[PDB]
């Protein structure tokens, strides 16, 4: 559960002071609706949102605090005096009216797993994408677990366990077997859905058949449903 | 009307519970009998202290990693701060390795045999090797041949930290891929386009999922500086330790220098930004929460910690929403002061330490706080409750209207045996 | 309300004071000599003078050796560095089997240091630097120093500092009206939020706003951090903390696993003797605790029959459900539990033994009470013939499909017929087994 | 009573201004 | 110092041995083997000596007869400042150095070299610091007084004096350690003054000091190489090192043995379970013997005639005869009632345990019954069920109470034979359910 | 298969001139009120008012007068072509791209029609983008070692693309993946084509093999 805050309205004048060099970057910005009229602060990420998707005087934005997103609604000042370098055709919008700043609660849901690769290292959130988290420490586990554990007792988040399904299970090795016996007794651990289509074959990694592919450890601690 | 409000255990207060358990070799059964017979009396004090707040038994403070160092402390119009942060582990050099195989002299030959495999048999050298030159400039497309020797006699991180993107010529043999022409359409492309969007994944992915509001889950135990090298007798060693952990290059590119004095560089000195030396290496950080490993105690954790002190600071607000005026009975004077904190954060009327005239004449006062005739009082709470008639009843008769008494018990603890 | 997972109806081994273990105590149905071992062995890991000792758990599938492992680590307390692990654990893709075992054993030697910090804090008042009388020297930086005002409750003190501080200074990105937090130690900086003393509505980046801290800028406090062996070692290894730019760097690569050599670890030792001598850290001992031990390959026994050799070693303990079974790693040698000779004789072996009808009943009955469900007699009489007739586990798992049969019939009790739908929905390993014989095409 | 703004210090920094009918670039 | 709780191994202070090496009954907590120890006390004579380089010898013999023991008797008598690698078989099978490499710079940890050097220094109490600054503050000067018992006197301070003063904050009456060719100054604690807690230093304050120095020629390998720096030592990332630098490093040390800047410490390398090592590895170690820069090498093994690893055939001791062929062999025997009674009541002494002549007689049977170990389990498990009843000296009782507890190999493996249902066989068969 | 509608406004720069404001600010100096840049192209010559900000652009890129430039619409972006031929014989010896004069007119309207596959998108949002961050250009530097690329990249991926579908822009074009010689296949590629054969977006695959009676590989009695 997080709390936001929306920002919409006019923008009168844009005022952005940045460095020689271009680093530091600080600025005002005075947005205004029917009956208000504030001036704010900027900041680096505000001023690069603001930069990008160029904002002049008189288009409409909405603007989310917490998740640092800007979008342009439209224009409706109607500037005469354009200098012609750009095509730009942007929407004719009304003015809002009302309260300039409203506050509501928005919900998103992020997996576990997301949360030990954010909290790996200093760029964690690029190998969220490339794939490239090599064997993660307990240490970090450990402080995940009671983090969230607190932010349960917080009132600030909540668990929804979700189903693990692992296709052709048979195809794993007897090390993997062994690791999931011990791996379904933690307290975050989801429903394992496994599938077989194999009788008394071969377990891999050994020199035994056994049913289903499986050793009597992993099948003793699984309800079988049946298919005909 | 007599009721009682029954709290959970946090796992803070239950990590507490289980270190006394385990502590006093689990004579559970003699803490029980002594709690029903009321030194298993100094025992029983730090369970009920450990089930009234967890600050008392320890109080929360800073959360840092552990600092492997050993700097310059203070054994206690300006005061000086200088960095003087060291290692405990030291490793001792002798000089005499030092002087006859890393540093030149006279009767041994490194400067001449580095000399010999860098300069004269190198195969990107112009004067021995220009046809090789020549075909690596028709390969690449690089305007001057003496780049290629260049390349590869500097270390690569000074290679990468003054990396310009200078021009190259179109007759070569090398032009641009399909990935890199999708990416310089992308450099400055606003929303809303097509090929813009296509090629924002990760953004969109950022700020849907809210990734600029959330906390940090993990900080390190330990953290260290690297390993101190100690040469007895040798300046040198020490000049070079000092120009190898703080190369002003390297440590110029990932910081930044201030607007004034860029400022004074380019018009009071007449300094050009081309001239200037390169800044902002440093990766940003995913949050500002995820910028530093130090966790400020914040007046949110101190609520949330002590269950008694959540209910009631759920259960104060239909108080507050009803008007009424409510007594507070206590036992201690360190919740005392416990209680003067938080009610001086959450900005409530409550006496400061008469009390009678006080509290018959100021009817603006919310919260009274007592330690073991009040007609108007209406709502006492026993936080600290205890089961003995001789002070309940005085408690009560201290203390016209409709008379309501509320005790919050803790679950699975003495108070539920109690 | 509250979520279980095959466990966290066992509270401790449930003894008495002078070691006899009660019928039903801490969740416990029987097992009363393995209790009572583990409780000697409980009160030898407190005695905190023995180094290198090993016990073993052996016996059958379902009998309690994993809850036997939870039990004396719930006796022990959190204080006492508890690290279970599976014998898969082991198999790493980036550093050989040995170093991940060597840290393990590290990892189960806990430590407790009060530390002191020198600290200096406050609002950031006045933020002006000094220039250089040559920057394009190349030697040397751009500025020289940077004077720093700080205020706090009752005190306002004026700093100078060299540069390295203020590059972390910059990096946390502090401006005039901040309040932030410096310690000496290190030279880390830590940026609190905006002042309250200023406007608060007028911002757009959420943050939030504290009050002027207490007491004087500059303090010194009290800290007591509890660490481990390892996480000293792997500090050392990859030094991180230090306003240098090797570990400046140190934080932007890729961490990965190295070897870490024996004298790093003897120095660390040697530092750690040196803290303790002086009254400041106190050593805690703790518990190494491996399941499916016959997982493990030879080399890995023969690394851990000097590893146990070493005067730090925690007490370790295996589990194993195997009988004459050969090691991994190996073609004829045929051993007890899979494990070797040479470690059986460093060996001190608890068994444990299967249970009877009416320990699977009561058994039965704290899961079902753990659970939040009640049953009728006479079901819990069928699940009490299900766990002797097909398996312990089997009747354990089984109460959940039953419960959720009974609350789709709006009903709150559990009876025969729920228990008889359990059975037709859902199979056991042994009639699956005959349904897989008697196949076509493996059905 | 009426809590004071932060100040704003913008010394030796360039400055960008987008108003209504003029928009401005001062450069060092 | 070495902090440590109670080593398996932590009674054995060193060989016990005459001046005409010859072993007693009891001394240095070692009892009996009195010729493996005669011949241990010959090869830490040739050790010593250091005149011969690159012998292998092999300690063999059945299991719990003190192979062990003896490398760690050898270890504690050489003492300090001699290098003493022990590594396992198992340690050398890297994922990221070869076999040999892993071998090579085992061989090179077990060798040292002896530089003396000599460093002046000055050490004493601080008495008072005065640091003056001009109107500008360009330039700094500074007094400081600094003091010992037998003298005292006052030193004009230049500027970067001043600004290593200034950084590591010094006060009055603290005592501080100065290096001047170096710069660096170290805070040795506080004086006693009450107006950590070190004395006043005594004797002149500017003492020149000789400080001997030990380095192997593994490091000088590590920081002569150009590829890693020496903080490789310590992350352990050296990275499969070329062999250029080896023979520098050679050629070096020999010319400075010939100038006389350094000595040669020869050491003792120790390989415990020798046995499972590849065929490779011993080929190496054959020739790796025979330069002049090699340690002397023991190997401890207990097998018999097995299979080498990496080969299909069986040969004695587990090592190919070649490799057999350049090693002495000294045998360890088993023990008897005597002996197996004096080891266990050293044990008894070093584990701080009161026993009863009845109790050590009963752990003497139970001892030449099952296993040394097991009896040197059961003394120290035995003291917490004595403590349970509130009394100091282990009696018969608690003897009895351990061994119906914890059990031994061979009951173990006579209740697991009748009883293998139960247990998970070599095909994987278990019965679970109790009927049927 | 992208179609994309591009306004650009290229040809050699006849006039380079920063029109100063009316009041300018106190300490300040040239202070920008607008940019005027006029240009020349074949049978074409056109004069622009521009925004103050694209002065740093020509400052960036270091456009002079008779250099032949190529200006975005929407985003601005300058950037140099080279330089106009009729300065080839400017100066005896000049290390500088001389290219011809633009044909047509300065302004112009042009459909792009851009063919890419999903590969390639999966590698390029994959890659971080241009940043001044140390760990981008390094990783530049070095060897391009290929990732285990995750689900969520291309479920993304595949959420974008169906987006531009809907609105009529992109237009999805399946090929084939030819695989002969499948006898060399492992059981867990043919498992995992069991498992990706069920995708939607998955294309058609062709498979060639020139065994009988054999044994899968991996397999001892399959
Ligand atoms: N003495 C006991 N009292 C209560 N429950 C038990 C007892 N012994 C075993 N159990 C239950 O039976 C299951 C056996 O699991 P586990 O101990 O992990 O397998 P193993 O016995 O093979 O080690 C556990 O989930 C535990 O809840
Ligand atoms: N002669 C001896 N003197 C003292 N202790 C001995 C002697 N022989 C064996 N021991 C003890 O026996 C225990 C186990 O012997 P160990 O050396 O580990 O057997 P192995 O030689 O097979 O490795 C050790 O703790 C060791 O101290």
């Amino acid at each position: 559960k997080e709390e936001t805050e929306l920002i919409e309205g006019e923008v009168v004048e844009i005022q952005i002071d940045r460095s020689i060099t271009g680093g530091h970057k600080q600025g005002k910005l005075t947005i205004k609706t029917t009956d208000m009229e504030t001036i704010y602060e900027l900041g680096n990420k505000m001023i690069d949102g603001l930069t990008k998707e160029k904002v002049l005087a008189g288009d409409v934005i909405s603007i989310d605090k917490a998740s640092g997103k800007i979008t342009k609604l439209g224009r409706s000042f109607a500037r005469s005096r354009d200098y012609d370098a750009m095509g730009a055709d942007t929407r004719f919008v009304q003015c809002p009216e009302g309260e300039l700043q409203k506050r509501k609660t928005v919900v998103h849901t992020v997996s576990l797993h997301e949360i030990d690769v954010i909290n790996s290292r200093t760029q964690g959130f690029l190998a969220l994408f490339t794939g490239d988290t090599g064997e993660i420490r307990s240490e970090v586990r450990d402080q995940i677990n009671t983090k969230v554990a607190e932010w349960k007792e917080e009132g600030k988040a909540e668990i929804v366990p979700g189903v693990l399904f692992i296709d052709e299970v048979h195809m794993l090795d007897i090390e993997c077997f062994s690791f999931i016996n011990r791996a379904l007794e933690d307290e975050f651990a989801p429903i394992v859905m496994m599938a077989t289509n194999r009788g008394v074959s071969k377990t891999r990694g050994t020199n035994y058949k056994s049913p289903h592919g499986l050793p009597l450890d992993l099948l003793d601690r699984s309800i079988i449903i049946t298919t005909k | 009307i007599e009721i009682d409000v029954l709290c959970d255990l946090t796992q803070r207060q239950a990590k507490l519970y289980q270190v006394l358990k385990s502590q006093i070799s689990t004579n559970y059964d003699a803490i029980e009998n002594a709690a029903t017979n009321d030194n298993l009396i100094n025992a029983v004090m730090q369970f009920r202290k450990v089930c009234n707040h967890p600050d008392l038994f320890e109080r929360a403070d800073v959360d840092s990693p552990f600092s492997f160092t050993t700097f310059g402390k203070t054994t206690s119009k300006f005061t000086d701060l200088i960095y003087s942060s060291r290692n405990p582990i030291k490793y001792s050099l002798p000089r005499l390795i030092y002087e006859d195989l890393i540093l030149p002299n006279y009767n041994n030959d490194v400067d001449i045999a580095n000399k010999l495999k860098n300069v004269k048999f190198n195969i990107f050298n112009p004067s021995t090797n220009y046809e090789l030159c020549l075909f690596l400039s028709k390969l690449t497309g690089e305007p001057s041949l003496n780049e290629f020797f260049r390349v590869s006699t500097t270390p690569l991180l000074k290679r990468v930290i003054e990396r310009t993107n200078g021009p190259k010529n179109t007759d070569s043999l090398s032009f641009k891929t399909i990935t890199q022409e999708l990416l310089e359409v992308t450099r400055n492309a606003p929303s809303e386009g097509v090929m813009a969007s296509l090629l924002n994944v990760e953004k969109h992915a950022y700020e849907r999922e809210y990734l600029n509001c959330i906390q940090r889950g993990y900080h390190p135990n330990v953290s260290a500086p690297p390993v101190t090298i100690e040469v007895l007798g040798s300046s040198h060693v020490t000049n070079s330790i000092n120009n190898e952990l703080f190369d002003p290059l390297i440590s110029q590119a990932l910081s930044d220098i201030p607007a004034i004095t860029q400022y004074n560089m380019h018009v009071k000195k007449g300094i050009p930004v081309e001239d200037f030396p390169k800044t902002g290496l440093f990766p940003e950080p995913l949050n500002k929460n995820f910028s530093s490993n130090i966790s400020m105690p914040s007046m949110d954790r101190f609520i949330t910690e002590s269950a008694k002190l959540r209910k009631l600071d759920e259960l104060l607000v239909k108080l507050k929403s009803e008007g009424h005026r409510v007594l507070i009975y206590f036992q201690m004077t360190k919740m005392m002061d416990l209680m003067e904190e938080y009610l001086t954060y959450r900005q409530y009327n409550h006496i400061r330490l008469d009390l009678v005239h006080d509290w018959q004449t100021n009817p603006e006062i919310f919260v009274f706080l007592l330690s073991t005739n009040l007609t108007a009082a209406d709502t006492v709470i026993f936080y600290d409750s205890d089961w003995n008639p001789t002070i309940d009843s005085q408690a009560m008769d201290r203390a016209t209207r409709q008379v309501t008494v509320y005790r919050l018990l803790v679950r699975g603890t003495i108070e539920e045996r109690m | 309300v509250t979520r279980t997972a095959a466990h966290t109806h066992i509270k401790g081994l449930g003894l008495d004071e002078s070691g006899v273990a009660k019928r039903v105590e801490g969740g416990f149905v029987g097992q009363i000599e393995a209790r009572e071992a583990c409780g000697v062995i409980v009160d030898l890991i407190k005695a905190k003078k023995m180094s290198g000792r090993a016990i073993l758990l052996a016996g059958g599938p379902s009998t309690g050796k994993t809850a036997l492992a939870l039990a004396i680590s719930q006796e022990l307390g959190p204080k006492v560095p508890f690290c279970p692990l599976v014998g898969s654990e082991l198999y790493s893709v980036e550093v050989k089997k040995t170093e991940t075992l060597m840290e393990n054993f590290r990892r189960a030697i806990g430590l407790r240091i009060k530390e002191t910090k020198e600290v200096y804090e406050g609002e950031v008042t006045e933020l002006t630097p000094e220039d250089a009388e040559n920057p394009l020297g190349g030697y040397g930086k751009t500025i020289s120093h940077v004077i720093v005002g700080l205020k706090s409750a009752k005190g306002t003190k004026t700093l100078r500092l060299d540069p390295t501080i203020y590059e972390s200074i910059q990096r946390e990105k502090v401006s005039i009206g901040d309040v932030i937090y410096i310690e000496a130690n290190t030279g880390a900086v830590k940026r609190v939020g905006r002042s309250d003393a200023y406007a608060t509505e007028f911002d757009l980046e959420t943050e939030e706003y504290v009050p002027l801290p207490k007491g004087e800028v500059h303090k010194k406090k009290e800290i007591v951090q509890d660490v481990t062996l390892h996480d000293l070692d792997v500090a050392n290894a990859r030094p991180q903390g230090g306003q240098d730019v090797i570990s400046m760097m140190g934080q932007l690569l890729k961490p990965k696993k190295t070897e870490i050599t024996e004298k790093l670890r003897q120095e660390v030792n040697k530092v750690v003797a040196k803290y303790i001598d002086q009254g400041v850290a106190e050593l805690i001992p703790g518990v190494l605790f491996i399941d499916e031990v016959n997982m493990l390959d030879i080399e890995i026994f023969t690394y851990l029959n000097k590893a146990l050799e070493s005067n730090i070693a925690p007490v370790v303990v295996l589990a194993s459900n195997r009988g004459m079974t050969t090691v991994r790693g190996t073609e004829d040698v045929i051993s007890p539990h899979g494990v070797p000779p040479d470690l059986i004789d460093r060996l001190l072996i608890v068994r444990t033994l299967p249970y009877d009808k009416d320990e699977i009943r009561t058994i039965i009955e704290r899961r079902a009470t753990v659970e939040r469900l009640q049953v009728e007699s006479s079901a819990l009489d069928l699940l009490a013939t299900m766990g002797t007739e097909t398996s312990l586990r089997y009747a354990l798992q089984l109460l959940a499909p039953c419960g959720i049969l009974a609350q789709t019939s709006n009903r709150k009790e559990i009876v025969v017929n729920d228990v008889n739908e359990a059975k037709l929905l859902f199979l056991d390993a042994k009639r699956s087994t005959k349904i897989l014989e008697t196949s076509a095409n493996y059905l | 009573f009426v809590k004071p703004r932060r100040p704003y210090n913008s010394e030796g920094m360039t400055r960008i201004l987008r108003r209504y009918e003029e928009d401005l670039f001062c450069t060092f | 110092k070495s902090l440590s709780l109670i080593a398996a191994h932590s009674h054995i202070t060193g060989l016990g041995l005459d001046e005409n090496l010859q072993p007693r009954p009891t001394s240095e907590g070692m009892v009996g083997q009195l010729q493996a120890r005669r011949a241990a006390g010959v090869i830490l004579k040739m050790v010593q000596n250091g005149t011969i380089a690159g012998r292998a010898v092999l300690v063999a013999g059945p299991p719990s007869t003190g192979k062990t023991a003896l490398a760690m008797g050898v270890s504690q008598s050489l003492g300090k400042d001699v290098p003493f690698t022990a590594i396992a078989g198992s340690e050398i099978f890297s994922l990221e150095l070869s076999k040999t490499e892993a071998l090579t710079q085992a061989f090179r940890k077990s060798i040292g070299i002896k530089i003396k050097e000599e460093t002046e220094l000055i050490e004493g109490e601080v008495v008072e610091i005065q640091i003056d600054r001009s109107i500008t503050g360009g330039h700094k000067q500074g007094k400081l007084t600094i003091k010992t018992t037998d003298m005292e006197t006052i030193y004009e301070l230049g500027n970067k004096m001043i600004d290593g003063l200034t950084k590591e904050k010094v006060l009055a009456g603290d005592v501080i350690s100065i290096d001047k060719a170096s710069g660096k100054i170290t805070k040795l604690g506080r004086s006693f003054a009450r107006s950590r807690f070190v004395q006043c230093p005594e004797g002149e304050l500017q003492k020149r000091k000789t400080v001997v120095h030990t380095v192997s020629l593994h490091e000088i390998d590590v920081i002569n190489s150009r590829t890693q720096g020496f903080l490789a030592l310590f992350t352990g990332d050296t990275g499969e090192i070329r062999s250029e630098v080896r023979d520098q490093i050679n050629t070096k040390v020999a010319e400075w043995k010939e100038e006389g800047k350094a000595e040669i410490v020869p050491g003792v390398l120790f390989i415990d379970e020798v046995h499972m090592l590849d065929i490779e590895c011993f080929s190496f170690i054959n020739r790796a013997l025979e330069d002049e820069f090699a340690p002397i090498v023991m190997m401890a093994t207990n097998r018999g005639v097995s299979k080498t690893r990496g080969t299909n055939y069986k040969s004695p001791h587990g090592l190919p005869l070649d490799l057999l062929d350049r090693s002495i062999i000294i045998t360890t025997k088993s023990y008897n009632e005597q002996e197996i009674k004096t080891i266990l009541s050293i044990r008894a002494q070093e584990e701080e345990v009161e026993l009863s002549s009845d109790a050590l007689d009963l752990l003497t049977k139970t001892g030449v019954e099952t296993s040394l170990r097991y009896s040197s389990n059961l003394i120290s498990v035995a003291q917490q069920i004595a403590m349970k009843r509130k009394n100091n000296t282990v009696e018969v009782e608690d003897v009895k109470r351990a061994y119906l507890l914890f059990l031994d190999s061979a009951r173990s493996v006579k209740y697991v034979q009748e009883n293998e249902s139960q247990y998970i066989d070599d095909q994987g068969n278990v019965q679970i359910s109790i009927a049927k």
